[PDB]
């Protein structure tokens, strides 16, 4: 019934000291039936990362769309799109379908290559931009995520610490949601490098 | 160079539009028709050349009504005239439908004007082959107009077009001078029949048939009506008499 | 090849003959006009010639009331002038509807210039053989005069003139401003500005005018109107009692 | 949401809270409900966030183009006509409720527009779920001939009525002052009466607390 | 009615020439000279306000136009063509960029858009090419300051300095001599004023000349305060006075 | 909403309350329901604020273009335009409109256009939720050719009664007098009409 | 001259002529003669059918529009079919929507307007066929002559096509006579045949070569061919 | 009407040739020469900038070498503006393909498409053809390195080495003289410079008049890399190859 509760899933992003992190669960189900445990919800175009929760078919379609758009962008602009600019492209792209929206909950994370400033943002299904300085949550366990984040979080965490924090936020929120879990992946982003780690969690 | 006269919307070096000017030639080659504005209305009349005895008399009517208060007569390519009245009739219905009040003659005139002028803007169409005399009674008086193939039109005291436009224009100028107080509906009707009999000399070879119509605030109640029977015969006589 | 003179495409010299010929059409009516700016009004004077005796003098005009505030005088054939008028009226009415305020004289001028620029570039549209002078007392710019041509060109003037004897009127007016050193008739009443206008219209043309030889339009704060034969006479008399 | 508009002796001021909600959950604790249509014509929006932002930028964009085309400063009545005819066109489906204010060649103005397309004029206005708390304050303290400072206080207090008494409103207060002869001044977070108290403990985890299955470096460069 | 001119009005001649574009360039040649010079911290574009009558108000006619707060244009050729091109340019900068990425397009892209509009009027049915050549100058975060030229064909190229119109050849030559990669904005303005002098017949002052620059941000020209990331437009038209003050150190 | 237009000896007067509501909340208490569609042709709006505003703006645009071309329009013409919009779009509008105008040849005229989109020319007309409560009063107290003072009094009493009983009506009573003399705006406050 | 102004109907010649239209009229003259005449009770159409070879048929020249209307053609058959079909619809729309038979005079007006549209626009061509329409309506018997220029005229009698001038003179002479052949169709038809023979020359009207149509007071427009017209040869 | 001014861009000559295509080609022949040479370990694209000046900003310039995909690029000869129209649609067809199949578009499929667009302007529409000729240099996992060419007619073919623009006959003879199936990208680079160097219509052959690009699969990686040479880079390779 609710296109946003058929497949399930979560994504969360946090800002730390000279870094940003974005994570997602790996479940893809059809109501009660778990179907895939390798459905990652985080993609990236250049150094800009985007996680998408919601109806899986749209999550896929949007990714294909942004790859398409960021490609033409790079060809014309002769440079890689930045977090801030992309956020705008996501928002305008979503509102374009104002009365027949994609049932997704986008999340943008990245470091501005020129200013080196960490950046994260969330959007509703029709494009409204939520640019937070601390964290963004999305998915079927967003209440739980809000709870975890609102407590566990603290400013200027170092990459190694931010990792522990975002991982615990995701993991414990997912374990209270029937439609999330089945594996998780976390991205720690820094100006220079990006590390990707798969977490160990309950498989029920 | 040359060729400036083969396409309709083309300006010749002297700023003219030859196709329109050629259309006029078609108008001058037509029957003569007139319009006489009077103290509370307007009268219309036209010459109808009797090509043969086979033509049913009084049948092939030429004068046309638009809405219920406007009269239209023209010289030149007859079919083009009907086409213009049809447009005017739609033009009028449209106006009444939105504003409720029947269309003012000045407003109606611009409608025909804008439309005719339109046919001098593209090479994909031909200018109208007629000059139209039309008018009627409205909220503030009577109005008489004459529209040329160029889309040009003005309000007149009297107007004529066609073969004998000069004879008519001459007779009309007299009336204007000798009647500063304004002719009357009844008088204009006879006067008209005369201008037509006189202007017929520029075509004295073929026999004709006269046609008159009028729109007077007092004689017809502001409605356009054709002159028939007695009133018509009385005018034919007044003419046939002064023609000698 | 030689068709570069029938439709609006470039001639080898980079010229557009149809636009040039359209300019020729603007003098066909053999009428002159001029506009000057008062202290708080704008005036436009134009020769009125009624040849045929069978005409109804009251319907022979080349001045138009575009909107409650915009007035427009045309130099060119009446059918093209009316086409331009109807459009300008429509454009002015719509602008008010969409933007909530009255279309400014200069803006309507630009709008019409652009429309004319198009007949200049598109082959199926012929240019209109007219020159449009727009006047009013803009709520932001004050007394205003803007004129457009068949080339789609348009600019604002301190004062201007159009017609066969345009040059004489212009140089006349030029001289007056070189003298007065200001860019407008320093008069409080529009009646004197109308008089100034008619006066110079006479000097430059070397002709005397009767009440039925002229046509006058006046633009003031929130209103543009045209004078009557009698309103004009009252004007003619006044000037008479000075010469 | 609580948004208000208050006219003062030489201009107009608008304020708004900073909370965004989805059901009973606070989505954004500091969003910006104050939008710029042109330099001196600002708008306060309530209703559907995406909608208020979108309609505000669209009209803003057209207003910019109209300004360039007419070589004139934009007028508030123009932003008001474009906005209202757009909303009307969409029979209320675009959930935008706006308080549009500003100064232009013709003076200072204050209007409001509802999603269906109707507009209203007044010296003081409010819209949103906080609308009733705000209006109670306005109807109780407004007076004609307010000074810029009095207006800021009145407008700011009205928003506070919303923040404290309306669950749909909260966090901070944003204000924007538009005075007849000066630049419009936008005061983001003019008031921040809801700072979170220091937490009772730090939840910084000892590194290694999280079990990792696999790890790898991600390729950004092309 | 209905435009039945759905075929090209610009076609290939046996020699391989495209007559209408050639003629359009010829129209551009007759135009009043206009120029542009790129400095290390700015760009300057300037032209002559060839008043077509002393009764006309030269102010009401700007040849230098702002397209975006960091981009301006100037031309040589048919003014009316330029005017409608500026309207389209300003609109395309919104419809095709601001309304999508929430920021004004960078100079090369906007120029690219304009060039496209002109290319179309070179091949579409029923039209003649535009009779103008534009010089567009702007600045953007990742590309810095830039100067371009767009011709009636739709072709465009970047310049350190150049001139178009009536005395372009002579002007281009004078610029090659004075240009270097260390010029400061004032230096370029100065050189611009010197170059334009050789092209102006009559009066040469801040009322007969129109000059604009693309330089630093003008927070004073913004109209409001409160948004740290908004520092004002880099485009600025010089005042009749500002010009005269410099003509004195000519 | 309580609105009415009455024709009298010297022309015609329009009156209305100033309340717009959203359920039981008074969205606007100082609303101006007397809208000008031309110098001497005004209207009274009832029903949907958005609908009537949109309709009014369109009629205004039409009459302005009408004037530009054919001079001042008759009051009958203004009613025709309102009707054309209201009738042709009956399915998507909730607008109860009263059209009143002053002509020199016709003096004052009143045309009422109710929901359906039908037109009705009358000596006087009343509409809006509060009008139901004053049908008796108005029918008993109206006389033709009253004086401006008598008319202003008739409107003032009628509306204060409408405002008294109808919760959708309230605030101030506004009036607009249309005569050869010109246009006059009248406003009456609660403290006055409440004790009539 | 002419050669530079006869390219299409949209062009006026320096004297104000529309050659394309004139050329169309020429197709009519090259068409087989047909005659039309009426009294006050009836209207008759006598048409000489033309055959290609002696192995061919004598192409039909009479079409029925309604029970009270019909016409004879001279010129491009396809154009007559187009115009007759248009008339059939107008005659039909009148009955369906207004339960009223279309006045002959009004049908002439419709044809004129349809023809006119093809003489003012680019790309089209004028119609190349002449038509004689007869009918009996609420105002009696009627005869109409249609010209591609768009000119439609009401007459007592007339003829169009090759040598049509013979018959036309005969009728303009026999006028006072046939106009009074009321209540007697066979007499009107005979007068119709004596008129059409005034334009003969090649051969003599035969049985499969003659075609006649009649309509009036109490006679729904009907067509007679061959045997049925033998008693008139 | 309009017919009068219709050039009829898409008709056959009595000899069965396409006038406009022929003249467009004649146009292309005056364009700066572009060369494409395919080696075993990569592809080389070189082009001579037509018309330059002391003030032309070469650093920010691009007029003959454009990136279509991350594996495909083109060399242009003709109207730059016409070329850009085609290039953009080209870049779009690529992304569409990528979004549909989640695989980069095979080089020929992209070339056939663009060539099809060109062919269209040849058979219907009444519009002039694009005055452009392309040299496509790309790589895909089905045919490895490929080199193609397309012209106004909409015809295309594959090559080991080829040129477009001015003096093609001269340049083609030189290539067909020193080319060898086992060449290496560095050999190709040198051959390319030599050819241009001998077919130039200018004095010497400086870097400010050149555009250079290579599509190689850098051994220390395993992927395909496009490199549009920077002025300085072209100046260097110019010295080494002994042209200083
Ligand atoms: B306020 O109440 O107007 C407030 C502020 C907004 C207009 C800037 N409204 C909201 O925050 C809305 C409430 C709403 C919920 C559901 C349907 C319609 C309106 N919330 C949002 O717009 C929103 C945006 N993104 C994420 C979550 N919620
Ligand atoms: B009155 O009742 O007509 C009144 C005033 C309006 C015509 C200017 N109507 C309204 O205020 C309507 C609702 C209504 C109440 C009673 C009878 C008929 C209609 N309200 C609104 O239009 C409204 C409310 N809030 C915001 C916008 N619009």
């Amino acid at each position: 019934s609710d296109p946003s509760s058929i497949n399930g899933g979560i994504v969360v992003a946090m800002t730390g000291k000279d870094c940003v992190a974005i994570a997602c669960d790996l479940r893809l189900g059809s109501q009660s039936l778990g179907v895939s445990n390798k459905f990652e919800k985080i993609f990236h175009y250049g150094h800009v990362f985007l996680g998408i929760t919601g109806l899986a078919t749209d999550v896929t379609t949007l990714n294909e769309m942004f790859r398409y758009k960021t490609n033409l962008y790079k060809l014309k602009e002769e440079r890689a799109i930045e977090p801030e600019t992309f956020t705008q492209l996501v928002s305008s792209s979503l509102y374009e379908r104002r009365f027949g929206p994609y049932f997704v909950g986008p999340v943008v994370a990245g470091i501005n290559s020129k200013s080196g400033k960490p950046f994260i943002a969330g959007f509703d299904l029709i494009g409204c931009i939520d640019e937070a300085k601390d964290f963004i949550v999305s998915g079927t366990a967003s209440d739980q995520l809000f709870g975890m984040c609102e407590s566990l979080y603290e400013p200027n965490l170092e990459p190694e610490d931010l990792f522990e924090t975002i991982s615990q936020a995701l993991l414990n929120a997912a374990d209270r949601d029937a439609l999330s879990g089945w594996g998780a992946v976390v991205y720690i982003i820094k100006k220079d490098e990006v590390v990707k780690r798969y977490l160990k969690m309950r498989q029920d | 160079g040359t060729g400036y006269d083969l396409s309709n919307s083309v300006f010749s070096p002297d700023g003219r539009n030859f196709q329109v000017e050629y259309a006029v030639k078609a108008v001058e080659n037509g029957t003569t028709s007139i319009g006489i504005k009077c103290n509370d209305g307007v009268v219309f009349a036209v010459e109808k050349l009797i090509t043969s005895k086979l033509l049913v008399p009084q049948k092939n009517v030429k004068i046309q009504v638009v809405d219920r208060h406007i009269g239209c007569v023209y010289s030149g390519l007859i079919p083009d005239g009907r086409h213009l009245v049809n447009r005017g009739r739609e033009e009028a219905a449209s106006f009444k439908k939105l504003y409720k009040t029947p269309i003012p003659i000045p407003a109606f005139a611009d409608r025909l004007g804008q439309y005719v002028q339109a046919h001098t803007l593209y090479n994909s169409v031909r200018p109208f082959g007629v000059s139209t005399i039309f008018g009627g009674v409205d909220k503030n008086g009577a109005h008489l107009y004459m529209l040329e193939p160029s889309g040009s039109y003005w309000g007149y005291k009297g107007a004529a077009t066609g073969k004998g436009r000069q004879s008519a224009k001459a007779e009309l100028e007299k009336l204007v001078d000798h009647h500063p107080e304004g002719l009357s509906a009844r008088e204009a009707v006879k006067q008209a029949a005369k201008i037509i009999y006189l202007a017929h000399e520029d075509n004295k070879e073929k026999d004709f048939e006269l046609e008159i119509s009028w729109c007077s605030l007092s004689e017809t109640n502001g409605l356009h009506k054709f002159v028939k029977g007695d009133l018509l015969q009385e005018a034919i006589d007044f003419a046939q008499k002064e023609i000698n | 090849a030689g068709y570069d003179r029938h439709i609006t495409i470039f001639s080898p010299e980079g010229r557009l003959y149809q636009v040039e010929y359209a300019f020729k059409a603007t003098n066909q009516t053999n009428i002159n006009s001029l506009a000057v700016r008062g202290k708080d009004c704008t005036v436009v004077i134009s020769q009125k010639k009624v040849p045929d005796k069978l005409l109804d003098p009251t319907t022979v005009s080349y001045i138009f009331c575009i909107s409650r505030t915009i007035g427009m005088v045309v130099n060119g054939p009446i059918p093209d002038a009316r086409n331009a008028a109807l459009r300008a009226k429509a454009e002015a009415a719509e602008f008010r509807y969409k933007y909530g305020y009255d279309m400014p004289c200069d803006v309507l001028a630009k709008r019409m210039a652009n429309l004319s620029q198009i007949y200049t570039q598109r082959a199926y549209m012929r240019p209109l053989g007219v020159i449009l002078t727009f006047v009013s007392v803009d709520e932001e710019l004050g007394p205003s005069i803007y004129k457009t041509d068949p080339a789609g060109y348009y600019v604002g003037y301190k004062a201007t003139a159009t017609g066969p004897k345009q040059q004489e009127i212009t140089t006349n007016l030029e001289n007056h401003f070189k003298k007065s050193k200001i860019d407008h008739i320093n008069e409080e009443s529009w009646e004197k500005v109308v008089e100034f206008a008619i006066t110079h219209m006479i000097d430059a043309l070397g002709t005397e005018f009767s009440k039925n030889d002229l046509e006058v339009g006046v633009a003031t704060k929130d209103k543009f109107f045209t004078l009557s034969a009698e309103n004009i006479e009252e004007r003619l008399v006044a000037i008479a009692e000075q010469d | 949401t609580t948004i208000v508009g208050v006219k003062f002796n030489n201009g107009v001021v608008i304020a708004a809270d900073t909370r965004s909600t989805q059901g009973p959950i606070v989505a954004d604790k500091n969003c910006a409900k104050l939008h710029r249509i042109s330099p001196k014509i600002w708008c306060a929006g309530a209703g559907t966030a995406a909608d208020t932002e979108a309609v505000t930028q669209l009209i803003g964009s057209n207003i910019e183009l109209h300004s360039l085309y007419t070589s004139r400063e934009p007028r508030v009545v123009s932003a008001l006509q474009m906005l209202k005819q757009h909303l009307f066109k969409y029979q209320g489906h675009i959930g935008a409720y706006l308080i549009v204010a500003g100064v232009d060649p013709t003076g200072s103005h204050l209007f409001s527009i509802h999603a269906h397309g109707s507009t209203d004029v007044g010296y003081y206005l409010s819209l949103g779920s906080g609308s009733l708390a705000a209006m109670a304050v306005l109807e109780s303290h407004w007076k004609q001939d307010l000074t810029k400072e009095e207006a800021i206080k009145l407008a700011s207090d009205a928003i506070q009525a919303g923040i404290w008494n309306d669950l749909g409103s909260g966090s901070n207060v944003d204000v924007c002052v538009m005075e007849i002869g000066k630049d419009a001044e936008y005061l983001r977070n003019y008031l921040t009466p809801n700072v979170r108290e220091e937490k009772q403990k730090s939840y910084k985890f000892p590194r290694g607390t999280t079990a990792v299955l696999k790890e790898s470096i991600v390729n950004i460069c092309d | 009615m209905t435009d039945r001119y759905s075929f090209s009005l610009t076609t290939f001649s046996p020699s391989g020439k495209l007559g209408q574009i050639d003629y359009a360039l010829t129209a551009v040649k007759q135009g009043v000279t206009s120029l542009g010079i790129k400095a290390t911290n700015g760009v300057v574009i300037a032209t002559e306000k060839k008043s077509s009558s002393p009764l006309a108000m030269s102010e009401t006619l700007s040849k230098v136009s702002l397209l975006t707060p960091d981009i301006g244009a100037v031309y040589s050729g048919m003014g009316p063509d330029y005017r409608v091109l500026v309207d389209k340019s300003r609109k395309v900068a919104h419809t095709s960029y601001k309304r999508i990425y929430g920021e004004y397009p960078p100079t090369k892209l906007l120029v690219s858009e304009v060039a496209k509009i002109m290319q179309e009027a070179t091949q579409s049915g029923g039209v003649r090419p535009f009779g103008v050549s534009l010089l567009i100058a702007g600045h953007d975060e990742f590309n810095g300051f830039s100067l371009y030229q767009v011709d009636p064909s739709g072709s465009y190229f970047p310049w350190k300095a150049t001139a178009i119109g009536k005395g372009s050849v002579a002007a281009k030559t004078f610029l090659e001599k004075r240009w270097n990669d260390e010029l400061e904005l004032e230096d370029a303005i100065h050189i611009a004023l010197l170059t334009l002098k050789e092209s102006v017949e009559g009066e040469f002052n801040g009322d007969t000349i129109e000059l604009a620059i693309i330089g630093d941000e003008n927070p004073d020209l913004l109209g409001y305060t409160g948004i740290p990331t908004d520092k004002g437009p880099r485009f600025r038209k010089l005042t009749s006075q500002e010009i005269n003050d410099r003509l004195e150190a000519l | 909403t309580s609105i009415m237009a009455v024709t009298f000896k010297d022309g015609v007067i329009l009156g209305a309350d100033s309340r717009t509501t959203t359920g039981a909340y008074i969205a606007n208490r100082v609303t101006d329901k007397l809208t000008r569609v031309h110098d001497k042709i005004w209207c009274c709006r009832s029903g949907s604020a958005a609908d009537t505003q949109a309709i009014a703006d369109i009629v205004q645009y039409h009459l302005e273009l009408y004037t530009s071309q054919y001079g001042t329009p008759s009051t009958e013409t203004a009613a025709s335009v309102f009707k054309e919009l209201c009738y042709e779009n009956k399915d998507n509008l909730t607008a109860g409109i009263i059209v009143a105008g002053y002509d020199d040849k016709n003096k004052g005229e009143v045309y009422t256009i109710p929901l359906g989109g039908s037109v009705h020319k009358l000596p006087y007309a009343i509409a809006g939720s509060g009008s139901t409560f004053i049908y008796g009063y108005c029918d008993k107290n109206f006389r033709e050719n009253m004086s401006k003072e008598e008319t202003v009094d008739f409107i003032k009493h009628s509306l204060s009664q409408a405002i008294k009983w109808d919760g959708s009506s309230g605030g101030v009573i506004r009036m607009v007098v249309l005569t050869a003399a010109g246009v006059e705006r009248l406003i009456f406050y609660p403290d006055e009409y409440e004790q009539l | 001259f002419r050669n530079n102004y006869d390219g299409d109907t949209v062009t006026f010649s320096p004297t104000g002529r529309l050659f394309q239209v004139e050329y169309a009229l020429e197709a009519i003259k090259q068409g087989s003669v047909t005659v039309g005449l009426r009294s006050n009770t009836h209207a008759v159409l006598v048409a000489l059918k033309r055959n290609a070879d002696e192995l061919s048929s004598y192409q039909k020249k009479i079409i029925k529009c309604d029970e009270h209307m019909g016409l004879s053609l001279a010129g491009l058959a396809p154009d007559a079919r187009v115009l007759s079909n248009y008339l059939r619809q107008q005659c039909n729309y009148s009955s369906l929507v207004f339960n009223r038979k279309l006045a002959v005079e009004r049908a002439g007006h419709l044809l004129c307007d349809k023809a006119q549209k093809n003489t003012q626009s680019y790309g089209g061509r004028p119609y190349g066929v002449g038509l004689l329409i007869i009918g009996y309506d609420k105002s009696g018997a009627h005869l109409l002559e249609f010209q591609p220029s768009g000119n439609v005229t009401e007459l007592y009698g007339t003829a169009i096509g090759a040598r049509s001038q013979g018959a036309k003179t005969y009728l303009e002479r026999t006028l006072d006579t046939f106009i009074k052949i009321d209540g007697n169709p066979d007499e009107l038809i005979k007068a119709g045949v004596e008129a059409i023979s005034q334009s003969l020359r090649d051969e003599s009207l035969t049985v499969d070569n003659l075609s006649i149509a009649i309509v009036g007071k109490d006679t729904p427009f009907t067509i007679y061919d061959g045997e049925a017209v033998a008693k008139y040869i | 009407g309009s017919r009068r001014y219709d050039s009829r861009t898409t008709i056959f000559s009595p000899e069965g040739r396409l006038y406009q295509v022929e003249y467009a080609l004649e146009s292309i022949s005056h364009a700066g020469t572009a060369i494409g040479i395919m080696a075993s370990d990569g592809i080389v694209l070189a082009a001579e900038r037509k018309v330059t000046s002391t003030l032309l900003e070469q650093d920010t310039s691009t007029e003959k070498l454009y990136k279509l995909n991350d594996k495909i690029a083109v060399a242009v000869a003709g109207l730059t503006a016409d070329a850009e129209i085609l290039i953009n649609t080209a870049r779009i067809h690529a992304q569409n393909y990528l979004k549909t199949y989640n695989e980069d578009i095979p080089v020929e499929i992209l070339v056939r498409r663009l060539s099809d667009i060109k062919q269209g302007y040849t058979q219907h529409g009444g519009l002039r053809p694009f005055g452009v000729s392309f040299i496509y240099a790309g790589y895909d996992d089905r045919y490895g390195y490929q080199l193609y060419t397309s012209n106004p007619s909409g015809n295309y073919t594959g090559w080991k080495a080829i040129s477009v623009g001015a003096n093609t006959s001269a340049a083609q003879t030189l290539l067909q003289m020193d080319y060898k199936d086992d060449m290496k990208v560095d050999d190709a680079i040198e051959l390319a410079l030599k050819t241009l160097s001998k077919t130039t219509d200018s004095s010497a052959l400086t870097y400010d008049r050149l555009e250079f690009a290579t599509i190689r699969k850098g051994a220390n990686d395993g992927e395909v890399y496009q490199k549009i040479f920077k002025p300085q880079e072209i100046k260097d390779i110019l010295v080494k190859t002994g042209i200083t």
